[PDB]
């Protein structure tokens, strides 16, 4: 595998401060299996997300499950079996800031990871044991499938 | 001396080449760009006018792999000529048919 | 040796200006110029290779002086 | 706060990202600062009165 993180997320709010943009919506989500809160921008024109939807979000280091990190360039035209065939939405971006929780003065374990998908931001916040394998200046694939 | 091909680097890598087309404007460049961007092999195709005053367009084709870039450019010119030949024949047939119904 | 190691902007402008006038007056060129027809362009190329035959004499206000070679001074 | 041990042994390795600093980065930092200070000095010959005059006049 080349998976960093994987969990099922439930959408809890769609626009906290109003609809600032047409195509983009700021999804605030919470995970069942782990206590992870998620901020995520998605293009809601190509992919529409509703306030009750439940989706599976995998973050992966490589899009080919055989664990070959060979990415000189990404060719859209090329067709081979990959991980994206199982998922509806895919984004490519870079982890750019790992930051500690400020809200406790002692004995804390929550971490924030920030990923930027060309300006569509993600904050993934949770226990340090679940965010393992994130490093600054690393490039990750988000993958996302809605569940019935 | 209408077409001068300038390779990207001293190494003369064939994959990236800029074709400078003399006595040209957006009419040939935009039509050619569409025809040569429908080729799967061409990663990047764009045209730029160096200055409004000089009638020259610089067209840069960057190919996906080892293709020389002359081959994608030539194929695009051939496709544009075929599209023009079909439209002329279809337009002439339709115009003749309309006049006959009017008569 | 008290004076700054770095060459000042004023020093660079004069060294290039004198060198260009010398080159424009048929002085030997030490850079093997390739396709250059302008003396100022030829002079700038010489400075990059640190091969200019000029010594900068820096005069302190009292009247004492220190001579720095163009090559020795750091060019920023 | 996080219970990091300076010997590098602690298991969730992501904790060393929080306030990371390396010897190579310290060396490059001190050289960049020292260089930027030396190049920021008012160079001999500068017509510093004419710059003063125009900076208050404009």
């Amino acid at each position: 595998a080349g998976i960093l993180f994987e969990d099922i997320f439930d959408v809890k709010d769609i626009d906290p401060e109003g609809k600032k943009f047409d195509r983009v919506s700021r999804l605030h989500c919470e995970s069942e299996s782990f206590k992870m809160d998620l901020i995520l921008d998605v293009n809601i024109q190509i992919y529409p997300v509703d306030l009750g939807d439940k989706f599976r979000l995998v973050i992966a280091s490589t899009l080919y499950e055989d664990g070959t990190l060979d990415d000189g360039e990404y060719n859209p035209t090329d067709d081979r079996p990959s991980r994206a065939d199982q998922f509806e939405y895919v984004m490519y971006g870079k982890v750019y800031r790992i930051e500690g929780d400020e809200t406790s003065t002692e004995a804390a374990t929550r971490l924030s990871a920030y990923v930027s998908y060309g300006g569509l931001l993600m904050r993934l916040q949770g226990d340090a044991n679940n965010l393992h394998g994130f490093e600054v200046d690393s490039r990750v694939y988000l993958l996302m499938k809605k569940l019935a | 001396k209408t077409a001068l091909e300038m390779v990207q680097a001293a190494g003369t890598d064939r994959h990236c080449v800029t074709f400078v087309l003399h006595e040209e404007d957006h009419t040939l460049g935009n039509s050619l760009r569409y025809m040569i961007m429908k080729n799967p092999e061409v990663e990047f195709c764009g045209y730029t006018t160096t200055h409004p005053s000089e009638s020259k367009i610089n067209l840069r084709i960057q190919t996906r792999g080892t293709l020389p870039a002359v081959e994608p450019f030539q194929r695009g010119l051939n496709e544009l000529m075929n599209v023009c030949q079909h439209v002329l024949d279809k337009f002439e047939a339709s115009i003749k048919d309309y006049k006959d119904q009017k008569a | 040796r008290i004076t700054t190691p770095y060459m000042t902007k004023y020093e660079r402008a004069r060294v290039l200006g004198t060198r260009a006038l010398q080159i424009a007056m048929c002085a030997p060129v030490m850079v093997e110029l390739e396709g250059e027809t302008d003396p100022l362009l030829i002079a700038m190329k010489e400075l990059k290779a640190r091969k200019i035959p000029i010594i900068i004499r820096r005069y302190l206000p009292d009247g004492s002086y220190e001579d720095w070679g163009v090559d020795e001074l750091i060019i920023t | 706060k996080y219970g990091i041990n300076d010997n590098g042994t602690t298991e969730p390795r992501v904790l060393y990202q929080l306030d990371r600093i390396t010897p190579t980065q310290v060396e490059k930092f001190l050289e960049t600062c020292r260089d930027k200070y030396m190049r920021a000095q008012m160079e001999p010959g500068s017509a510093v009165g004419a710059l003063c005059a125009q900076s208050i006049g404009e």
